[PDB]
Formats: C-alpha cells, sequence, structure tokens
C-alpha cells in the first residue's frame, strides 16, 4: 500500500564523513518514519522514532529530518560503528512498510582483482560433476563481472557466485564464481575461460585452460 | 541492552506447519504492542502483524493474513506466530519487536525458520590445488570446495587455524538441488608451496562430519 523507498542503495564512505540516506514515501505520513541500524547477522535497532526524535543511547551523530514524503537520516561524522545497513519505515497507515535499505561501506582506493581459474579435481570427476572455479581477488569496489566462455561460446545460466563482505583490514571484496556441469560435457569441451571485468582493470582479464593439456 | 526472548523454529519440511514463541516480562506483556517482523536474507523487512496489550487484538498483513495467526498467553506471558502450510519462500528470520505508539523499539534476537525438503548430508571436500602450469606471479591460491551438504553451517579452518591470513571462506550458495556449497581459499607465495603444508579443516556439525583435506600443488 504505502510503498517506502531508500537511496542511495549502497554508500562509499570513510570515518569522518557526513553521510546522508534519503527515504521516500509514496504516500503522506506526518512524522511516522523511523530509522534502523542492523549490522550483518544482527537484529535492527531503532535510532530515530517520531521523525526527528532520537532513541535512547543513539549517539548525537545520528540526526533525523524531513516530513511528509521526503525524509533523511544524517550522520554528522562517520565512526567505525556507523558502517552498517540502514532502513526507514512508515508507521502511519496499515500496514507498516519498511525501506529497501541503504548499506554504508568503508571507502578506499580502486583495486583491481587478482584472477585465479581452478580446473576440476580428478576426484569430483568420479562424482559425475565437474565444478570449474574462478576466483576474483581483493578488488574494490564490488561492481565486477565474470563471464564464463567454454570453447569460446559465452555461457549463460550455468554458474553461481558468492561475494565476500568488506574486509576488516583491506576494505576489499573477494568474489568466487563456479561453472558447474556434468563430466560428460566437461569431457566434451577443451577450453574453459573466465573473462573478468572490473572498473580497475585496463582491459578484461581472461584466465583459461584446456581440458586435457597441461 | 533492550531485547526480548524468542525461541521457536528451525529446519522444517515444506507444507508442514510450524510455530514460534516470544517470551516477554509481566509488565511488558500487559503494557505494549508486539509486532512480528519478517526478513528474508538479502531483502528488506516485511511487517506481519501486531497485538494490543489489553485484549490481544491482532492486526495482520493481508498476505500473511491468510495463513499466519498471532496469539499469546497471559499465564506464560508469551506471544505466538502460527505458520501453517509452509512454502520455501518462508525461509527468513523472524523478530518480535516491542513498543510505544506505532514504534518497534525493543527487538528480539530473531528466530530462523528454514523450509527445505533436503535431508542432512555431509560435505564432499575437493581440492582447489594450485597449478604448477601457471605463472610465478608471486603468490598462489589454495582451496577446498565443500560441496553438497545440508543443513548449514560449516567451519572451515586452514592448517588447524594456524594459517589465518589471506583466507577467504565464501558464503554458502544454495544450489538448485537444494544443497549448499562454499569455498575457502587462501592465497600464498607460490614459493611457500611445496615447502609449507596446506590442509583445510572442514567441519559439519549437523551431519557430524569432520574432514581434513590436504591440498597439493598440481599443474595437472
Amino acid at each position: 500500500d504505502i510503498q517506502m523507498t531508500q537511496s542511495p542503495s549502497t554508500l562509499s564512505a570513510s570515518v569522518g564523513d557526513r553521510v546522508t540516506i534519503t527515504c521516500k514515501a509514496s504516500e503522506n505520513v506526518d512524522t511516522y518514519v523511523s530509522w534502523y541500524q542492523q549490522k550483518p547477522g544482527k537484529a535492527p535497532k531503532l535510532l530515530i522514532y517520531g521523525a526527528s526524535n532520537r532513541y535512547t543511547g543513539v549517539p548525537s551523530r545520528f540526526s533525523g529530518s524531513g516530513s511528509g514524503t521526503d525524509f533523511t537520516l544524517t550522520i554528522s561524522s562517520l565512526q567505525p560503528d556507523d558502517f552498517a545497513t540502514y532502513y526507514c519505515g512508515q508507521s502511519y497507515n496499515y500496514p507498516f512498510t519498511f525501506g529497501q535499505g541503504t548499506k554504508v561501506e568503508v571507502k578506499r582506493t580502486v583495486a583491481a582483482p587478482s584472477v585465479f581459474i581452478f580446473p576440476p579435481s580428478d576426484e569430483q570427476l568420479k562424482s559425475g560433476t565437474a565444478s570449474v572455479v574462478c576466483l576474483l581477488n581483493n578488488f574494490y569496489p564490488r561492481e565486477a563481472k565474470v563471464q564464463w566462455k567454454v570453447d569460446n561460446a559465452l555461457q549463460s545460466g550455468n554458474s553461481q557466485e558468492s561475494v565476500t563482505e568488506q574486509d576488516s583490514k583491506d576494505s576489499t571484496y573477494s568474489l568466487s564464481s563456479t561453472l558447474t556441469l556434468s563430466k560428460a560435457d566437461y569431457e566434451k569441451h577443451k577450453v574453459y575461460a573466465c573473462e573478468v571485468t572490473h572498473q580497475g582493470l585496463s582491459s578484461p582479464v581472461t584466465k583459461s585452460f584446456n581440458r586435457g593439456e597441461c | 541492552q533492550v531485547q526480548l526472548v524468542q525461541s521457536g523454529g528451525g529446519v522444517v519440511q515444506p507444507g508442514r506447519s510450524l510455530k514460534l514463541s516470544c517470551l516477554a516480562s509481566g509488565y511488558i506483556f500487559t503494557s505494549s504492542w508486539i509486532n512480528w517482523v519478517k526478513q528474508r536474507p538479502g531483502r528488506g523487512l516485511e511487517w506481519i502483524g501486531r497485538i494490543d496489550p489489553s485484549d490481544g487484538e491482532v492486526h495482520y498483513n493481508q498476505d500473511f493474513k491468510d495463513r499466519f495467526t498471532i496469539s499469546r498467553d497471559k499465564s506464560k506471558n508469551t506471544l505466538y506466530l502460527q505458520m501453517n502450510s509452509l512454502r520455501p519462500e518462508d525461509t527468513a528470520v523472524y523478530y518480535c519487536a516491542r513498543g510505544f505508539l506505532p514504534w518497534f523499539a525493543d527487538w528480539g534476537q530473531g528466530t530462523l525458520v528454514t523450509v527445505s525438503s533436503a535431508s542432512t548430508k555431509g560435505p564432499s571436500v575437493f581440492p582447489l590445488a594450485p597449478s604448477s602450469k601457471s605463472t610465478s606471479g608471486g603468490t598462489a591460491a589454495l582451496g577446498c570446495l565443500v560441496k553438497d551438504y545440508f543443513p548449514e553451517p560449516v567451519t572451515v579452518s586452514w592448517n588447524s587455524g594456524a594459517l589465518t591470513s589471506g583466507v577467504h571462506t565464501f558464503p554458502a550458495v544454495l544450489q538448485s538441488s537444494g544443497l549448499y556449497s562454499l569455498s575457502s581459499v587462501v592465497t600464498v607465495p607460490s614459493s611457500s608451496l611445496g615447502t609449507q603444508t596446506y590442509i583445510c579443516n572442514v567441519n559439519h556439525k549437523p551431519s557430524n562430519t569432520k574432514v581434513d583435506k590436504k591440498v597439493e600443488p598440481k599443474s595437472c
């Protein structure tokens, strides 16, 4: 009913910055928008209730403003704690809806990924399946692409990937991407290639091998 | 702090019903509204309903209206969430905030409900062995493919947790088959290979599986 929406989705920021998340109400509430801060593997906690009313213990850096359809949470100075995921959520009309969520991330310099393309172990091949792994390593920002090309035939819909969360030290992400298939087909092709694009790479990085050669 | 006490749910076969609890103190129970909020991992928050502190008037979401019922217990001072006819789409984390006005102030730690037909399986650990047919480069890349298991989670160490630097254990991915799979890689100086042994330490508590796969540097 009362669709609530946040922005930006993601937010590069570093200790000492003035961050600002923007919530939007498709409808009109008054001051019934609250802000929450849940970290990975944790329940959200209230920061600002009312529209500007800060909750107990919420440090004086978190500040709320706006009314009607345009709201905004503001952090006057970023701290180590403040790196988390923020939500907004109207409590004016039934039912109560929440914002998509805005993630704040520690900003650092652009770093391109170090690619590593792992060919199937001879024992998984016994299993009938053959998983070809592609590891993009210590890159920043997140935005990176992986393109599998078996026998120079760009593959699609035959792979999966999992990204790592901000490195506590490097502030760099790490991505794995597996090309999964049976062995009859793994045994039916020769060249497997992981073409990797990242905005920190001058050209796409291609890693490949040859089912058989060595 | 500011928390409540949830304690229900776990792994549950689809179509089958389930039920969570939300224990609250005598005053809290007869002094505020208890909202059950939902959150499917990787998505925002869905409000499921509420219940007035005096009588227990319940207010649901017309979606969950159809198959989720909120109740309580004066004698026990506990709220409830009956989840009948479960779908896989119900795999989420459930909270039970407590608060004034239309505010969700005091949130519970949340209970995870996992709907899956999948039986408990031990993982198959494969080597992500470093190619000798590769470039020197500088470092290398060790790894263990912990494939096909259920349910989460797994504890992946490297050399009994002696090697802890440059170790990226990726998030478990749910394959189409319904089984998870994740990788634990650790880049090391290509020269260190051969000289220093590298053995991952897979541990799956659910199926009581524990396997130590040593990974050998192999071009082929």
